[PDB]
């Protein structure tokens, strides 16, 4: 909320996805964290937005405000 | 203007 | 090379014939499509689609050499939009991709014959994010790509190559830790080798902090610092005359006796660049007098050729 | 190889007028033009500083804060502080904004501030007014939605609320407040303003506000920064970034720099050559670079373009909002900006700052010369870098507002305009881009520069800017910079391109736009388009007939002075020009100004008259287009003089007599659209309001050209592109098949009997005719044109010719045809039309151009690689029609009563053979003059000839024969014939093949007899067989009898 994550995109993102695959119990926190993340990233977030999807398909994640955020990115609206 | 322009002869 | 277009006519049918349509053959259809030259459009753009609805990590790892060796030939807007757009999925793929050794590879890949397209606004921002990698490896060659790119996009590669250096060297000065210095002065010492432009205002600062490194009370961190310093002295060009004496001082404090941690190998190396560099002669061999005696024990003592 | 042949053959008829259909673009919605510019007229500077009293609120530290303004309060003492402090804020905000009514308030009462805000109020009911507040001498703000002010004794704080402040104040305004707990006075704000909202039913986007902290944080209290931290941001940002930039870590970076030495830099803001003059450049570009980039277009023009102090503020904004975040302080604005703190664009600024400093310890102990920061040219660079490479319509460059901040300077000026250009060369959006950003004043004032070199880049930028953006004449024309573009077409050294350039400029400023028309007739436009009408450049020529027609579009004082200068005679050789763009040119030129004639002297009727039977010859002209614009032309001849044109429709029911029958020639027109058009206009007649008039599309269509994109390679040029490999793999496959039917000829002939298929035709098949490459068959019909397959074996498409039907179609050609072919129909009336995308699955019958030949049926002989046309029948003349020119270039007479049956020539002589009806066949040779053009005359025959075919080989043969059915062989070097032959006594149609010496004929009786050119018999096939073709490779022969069946036949 508060810094600036642009840079380290790829070092928070990797973890995100490996924690995702690897446990279950925290995958409700890890897309929290990543939705935040993303809404701090803004269109800078489009380049992992593949990889992210096949991970949610993968593992029938259905997240509100992760899908929202993607939807705005990619319709280009921004709020 | 919002910007001043020099040397326009 | 009687019929050599009679040759190759022959294998790209029976390689279209091949591709037109197990696993292993796939991989081996890819390795010949990879190995030799060749005469490729819709090919490409197929495997493109290929290698993103492939789950086989042989299979990527072999489509990325694939792609990377066909774009060999890299005037057309329709082509270059390809090739652009093909290096775009390429380097979302080598920032993407969880495989670490895929990334690298892919990241490799990116020589120099992709300079003019990766010099472009979109492909800087993707490696401004690659810098930031798990791989310490991947992280290193993303720096030297950038520093390489200096020239071509100055506006956009030295401010945050000056950010990065910024992070670099007060990650050097404050992580007490040796791995992390480690790789901090290694990120320094590609950075000068990369983006010589870029350092030589902050020859100064970039030594000092350097210098005070090398005072303190690992060897890995200690052979980096000296390879950073002796392209530090290919860098400045005559810019660090003020610090020879301290330089030679710590250097041969250090050459005397074999219980530094540190190589004579980049303690001589980065001696010999430092003297080319900054022109000091005869005058180290008055100020020093064992110098010279210390060199030649050097003959009688080490083995290793280099 | 044969490949070369094929590369080096002109696409006739292969041209953008062709392919792409005449028509204007639509102009876009341009919203980039400014709603209105609002002026700061009065500034309010309430400074409730309480010098040498501390709030109760706050118990600051012993050191604390005591910089306000850059000045400190202690020093010299309270009165002459708080004095001194006024006019020293007062000056930081003149540096912005110098034309303003200043007014101080220094601890002022409730009453006070209610007159003040009232004065001003007064003074400007309906514009912007700052309302500055500092409350650092008073308590924070309550939760209630009050700002503590001071009574008459100052023994007391007196609160004020917000609702009253707001309710003193107008709607057009905007607030800075500089305290603790601004976030407090600006939730109270919009609270009361939603109250307001509410209490309307039974001033909140207008009024603007900018806070110094959120509601919970509090300013910072750090000795080293100014207690003033958010107004010195706001005035003084170059002054606060550098102490900012003095105390962070990258200091380190570079030793040596100190406060002192930031206090001791020279130059000034305004000198930008000068360090501090150059800091403040490069701020100002990198700020507006980062609003443009995040801010939405909306919010941007909104605020920083609007005027030149909010502008100002908001750029000072951000570097406030980045300085302040580092402090545990969020600066609020009324229209929240999301947040720039983490831009790229500040690692610029930081790197650009430290290098213009690092040379300071030089510049003032030695006193070295300042060497310019590289920033710009560096920005410059990477503008030009993702221009390499940005036809794609990807993300925007972030460097748009760099460009637009070096354009004001003169050292990069050059470079930047240059770069801007080739930008604007991308397209439409890339133009309308850049007028968003706001380059339009600029791109204006650079006209006044008299700088020579300026006048191409400055010409191609404008052109661009019109080609986009029509409206652009007015401010053009109000500038007065058409005296700049009048120069520059007025000079001779000058490329033609960008003559033409600014022709089109001149020629969009004039469009329909009465002040420009006059502008220009006052500029010499007349006159200096007419010296430069005749330059050797078809464009040029074509613009500058352009702009002289729409000159003098209703403007009876720019037709005088045509007159005068006699530009209908100048323009009068246009017409003959070879051009059609060109010509076409003329033609609206001409009509414009016979259509402003307004009722002038006899000597206006008889030039109006004179130009109009000059317009009368062109009837006769190839381009559909251009005979449009005569349909238009005449039209404003007919509207000028309606009564006399009823009069002569009604005498019927001598000037008006032929262009009545020169307009009836048009409404007989082949082309649709043509014979409609002026079927409308002469319908207009009848009934005899302004409704039937109609404009062309032309001019746009012409325009269209500057808006697509010029600089860049062609696509045919492009080696790795698809359409060239298509045409490459066409090519080849041409060489194949001419190879393999060498093969076959050289192998012999064998007997021809195999029938691939039988199929039946709703109508009779007149003429047949084989593509030479892909496998079509086209036969016409009386009223249709069937396309058949002689290896699907399918019905592909059914056309209708829409000739008469008395008329009937003789003869085709398919045109182009190695590749992207056509079809010739040439009717026997005159009518010849050409046919586009006729056998695709994907593609409809397109008609490319049409117009009447001419005025046995219809003869053509179509010579690809000359590119000529002829067209022979009854007429004594064979014309020849160029299709690269669109005009008949040479009319030989013929010499003989009867008709030209059949028609041939050699290809690359001029060995033009024409059979006739009473049996002699003519030979005429184009080379020489007209009356010499006839070689030779032998007459051996008495009867219609059938077909008068000539060989390709350089020994002609013209194998002749007639209904009589007798062959001879004559030949273009000897005066009697070489072989005589009888075949059978009643022929009714024949056919030969150049490669194959098979000379087929048929007979009423059913037989189909195949012949060789000695004689020997071959083939008798056994089934009036009025159509017979071959093959131009393959020995493939298609044979129609009287009934409507159609076969292919092949050797094995």
């Amino acid at each position: 909320e508060s810094l600036d994550f642009t840079d380290y995109a790829s070092r928070i993102i990797h973890p995100i996805v490996r924690t995702l695959d690897q446990s279950p119990e925290l995958r409700s926190t890890a897309m929290d964290t990543l939705s935040s993340l993303v809404f701090q990233l803004g269109k800078k977030y489009q380049i992992f937005i593949p990889m992210v999807n096949k991970v949610l398909v993968r593992h029938r994640i259905n997240h509100q405000r992760y899908d929202v955020l993607i939807c705005r990115i990619v319709k280009g609206y921004t709020l | 203007r919002v910007f001043f322009m020099d040397d326009v002869e | 090379p009687q019929l050599k277009k009679d040759i190759q006519d022959g294998l790209l049918k029976m390689l279209s014939l091949v591709l037109m349509h197990d696993v292993g053959s796939i991989t081996l259809a890819l390795r010949t499509l990879g190995s030799f030259e060749f005469e490729l459009t819709q090919f490409v753009r197929h495997c493109a689609d290929h290698f993103l609805n492939s789950e086989h990590k042989e299979i990527r790892m072999e489509a990325a050499r694939t792609c990377s060796r066909l774009l060999t030939p890299s005037v057309s807007q329709t082509a270059v939009q390809v090739v652009a757009d093909v290096l775009s999925k390429l380097l979302v793929v080598g920032i993407t991709d969880p495989d670490p050794d895929i990334r690298y590879c892919v990241l490799a890949s990116l020589d120099e014959r992709f300079d003019a397209h990766l010099a472009q606004a979109e492909n800087l921002q993707a490696l401004f994010v690659a810098l930031n990698d798990q791989v310490f490896e991947i992280r290193e060659l993303a720096i030297c790509t950038v520093g390489r790119l200096s020239s071509m996009n100055p506006a956009f590669v030295m401010p945050f190559l000056r950010k990065m250096l910024i992070q670099i060297l007060t990650e050097l000065e404050h992580s007490g830790i040796g791995r992390i210095k480690e790789q901090s002065a290694r990120m320094l010492g590609h950075l000068v080798s990369n983006a010589p432009r870029l350092i030589r205002p902050y020859m100064e600062p970039i030594l000092k902090a350097l210098i005070l490194k090398l005072k303190d009370p690992n060897p890995g961190v200690i052979n980096n610092v000296l390879a950073t310093i002796g392209e530090l002295a290919q860098v400045s060009g005559l810019e660090m005359r003020k610090w020879v004496d301290e330089l030679f001082i710590i250097i041969m404090d250090m050459l005397q006796d074999s219980s530094l941690l540190a190589k004579r190998q980049v303690a001589l190396w980065t001696l010999g660049q430092l003297v080319a560099s900054t022109g000091y002669v005869v005058e180290p061999y008055r100020k020093y007098p064992t110098l010279l005696e210390v060199l030649l024990n050097f003959l009688k003592t080490e083995q290793n050729q280099g | 190889e044969a490949d070369l042949t094929d590369w080096n053959l002109p696409l006739a008829f292969m041209k953008k007028r062709h392919c792409e259909k005449i028509e204007g673009s639509k102009s876009l919605a341009q919203s980039w033009r400014m709603k209105d510019r609002m002026k700061t007229v009065s500034v309010a500077l309430v400074l409730c500083l309480n010098v040498g009293v501390d709030p109760p609120d706050v118990v600051k530290t012993t050191p604390c804060a005591r910089l306000e303004c850059w000045i400190d309060p202690l020093s010299m003492g309270p009165q002459k502080a708080l004095e001194t402090i006024g006019a020293n804020l007062q000056k930081q905000y003149e540096n912005w904004q110098p034309r303003a009514r200043y007014k101080q308030s220094l601890d002022p009462t409730v009453d006070e501030v209610k007159k003040l805000c009232t004065s001003l109020r007064r003074n400007a009911k309906e514009e912007r007014v700052l309302f500055h507040y500092n409350g650092h001498g008073v308590p924070r703000p309550t939760v209630n939605g009050e700002v503590w002010v001071f009574n008459k004794n100052y023994t007391q704080y007196i609160p004020l609320s917000i609702y009253d402040l707001q309710t003193w104040m107008g709607s057009p305004s905007i607030f800075v407040y500089d305290c603790s707990n601004a976030g407090l006075i600006v939730k109270s704000f919009k609270q009361f303003a939603l109250q307001r909202e509410q209490e309307l039913e039974v001033s909140m986007k207008n009024c603007i506000q900018l806070a110094a902290c959120e509601a919970t944080e509090l300013l910072p209290m750090i000795p080293d920064l100014p207690a003033d931290l958010f107004t010195s941001c706001l005035t003084t940002p170059i002054k606060i970034a550098l102490r900012w930039f003095c105390m962070q870590k990258c200091v380190s970076l570079v030793p040596g720099v100190t406060l002192d030495l930031i206090e001791k830099i020279p130059g000034r803001l305004n000198d930008r050559r000068t360090p501090l003059g150059e800091l403040n450049w490069i701020f100002t570009a990198i700020t507006d670079t980062i609003a443009w980039n995040v801010l939405p277009r909306d919010l941007f023009q909104k605020l920083f373009r609007q005027d030149l102090l909010v502008a100002s503020l908001f750029r000072n904004f951000l570097l406030a909002e980045r300085i302040m975040r580092s402090y545990n302080c969020t600066p609020v604005s009324s229209p929240r900006l999301p947040p720039t703190y983490m831009h790229a664009m500040w690692q610029a600024w930081d790197l650009a700052v430290d290098i213009c400093l690092s040379q300071l310890p030089t510049i003032i102990e030695e006193g070295t010369a300042f060497r310019h920061s590289p920033f710009f040219a560096e920005q410059l660079t990477a503008f030009q870098v993702w221009l390499t490479m940005g036809v794609e319509n990807r993300n925007p460059p972030e460097q748009l507002p760099i460009v637009l901040q070096v354009l004001l300077s003169q050292v990069h000026r050059l470079r930047a305009l240059d770069l801007l250009g080739r930008f604007l060369d991308l397209g439409p959006w890339a133009v309308s881009l850049a007028l968003s950003v706001g380059i339009f004043p600029y791109v204006l004032k650079l006209l006044q520069s008299s700088a020579r070199e300026l006048r191409p880049l400055l010409v191609f930028i404008w052109a661009k800017i019109l080609a986009v953006d029509s409206s652009c004449q007015a401010d053009l024309v109000k500038d007065n910079g058409h005296k700049y573009f009048l120069s520059v077409l007025a000079d001779p050294y000058m490329p033609a391109e960008h003559r033409t350039m600014t022709a089109f400029i001149l020629a969009v400023i004039v469009n329909s736009y009465h002040t420009g028309q006059e502008a220009c007739l006052q500029g010499n436009l007349i006159a200096i388009c007419l010296e430069q009408l005749n330059d050797p450049h078809p464009l040029l020529r074509q613009w500058v007939a352009i702009c002289l027609g729409r000159i003098w579009q209703n403007f009876d004082s720019a037709r005088w002075c045509g007159v005068r200068d006699s530009a209908h005679e100048k323009l009068y050789s246009l017409l003959s020009d070879p051009i059609p763009e060109v010509r076409c040119a003329a033609v609206f030129a001409l009509g414009t100004f016979v259509g402003n004639s307004a009722e002038r002297t006899d000597h206006s009727t008889t030039i109006d008259h004179n130009v109009a039977m000059m317009l009368a010859q062109l009837v006769s002209d190839g381009s559909p287009m251009v005979r449009k614009e005569l349909v238009v032309a005449l039209s404003h001849l007919v509207v000028q003089y309606e009564s006399n044109f009823c009069t002569v429709a009604l005498q019927f029911i001598s000037v008006y007599t032929q262009i009545w029958r020169v307009l009836l020639h048009l409404a007989a027109d082949p082309y649709p659209e043509v014979s409609d058009v002026a079927m409308k206009v002469l319908n207009s007649i009848a009934y005899k309001f302004i409704s039937a008039t109609v404009q062309t599309g032309f001019c746009d269509w012409s325009a269209r050209y500057f808006a697509q994109p010029v600089m860049k390679i062609p696509e045919e040029h492009d080696l790795e592109s698809q359409i060239r490999k298509e045409r490459e793999w066409r090519f080849l496959r041409n060489s194949r098949v001419r190879r393999q039917a060498q093969q076959v000829i050289q192998k012999g002939i064998t007997r021809l009997d195999d029938q691939i298929f039988l199929n039946r035709n709703p109508g009779v098949p007149s003429v047949v005719k084989f593509h030479p490459f892909t496998p079509c068959i086209a036969v016409a019909d009386k009223d249709s044109i069937c396309f058949w397959d002689w290896e699907k074996g399918e019905k592909l498409d059914y056309f209708h010719n829409g000739n008469p039907r008395y008329t009937r179609v003789t003869a085709m050609e398919y045109l182009n045809g190695q590749d992207c072919s056509l079809l010739l129909t040439a009717t026997d009336d005159g009518a010849i039309r050409v046919w586009k995308n006729f056998a695709d699955l994907e593609k409809n019958p397109e008609m490319v151009t049409a117009w009447q030949g001419l005025s046995a049926g219809m003869v053509v002989d179509w010579e690809q690689e000359t590119g000529l046309l002829m067209s022979s029948g009854d007429v004594r003349i064979v014309r020849i029609w160029d299709t690269d020119r669109e005009m008949k270039v040479q009319d030989i007479p013929t010499g003989a009563d009867s008709c030209v049956t059949s028609l041939s020539c050699d290809s690359h002589r001029s060995l033009i053979v024409a059979g006739l009806g009473d049996g002699s066949i003519r030979v005429y040779d184009r080379r020489m003059a007209l009356s010499e053009c006839r070689v030779m005359t032998y007459r051996e025959h008495t009867a219609w000839v059938v077909k008068a075919s000539l060989q390709k080989r350089p020994d002609g043969h013209i194998v002749s024969v007639s209904v009589n059915g007798d062959v001879r062989i004559f030949d273009p070097r000897m005066p009697e014939s070489v072989n005589v032959l009888q075949i059978v006594k009643g022929l009714t149609a024949l056919d030969i093949h150049p490669q194959a010496d098979l000379i087929a004929c048929g007979s009423v009786n059913q037989f189909t007899a195949i012949y060789n050119s000695s004689g020997e018999l071959i083939n008798n096939i056994k089934y009036a067989i009025s159509c017979l073709a071959f093959h131009p490779h393959w020995p493939h022969l298609a044979v129609g009898s009287n009934d409507y069946y159609i076969s292919v036949y092949s050797v094995e």
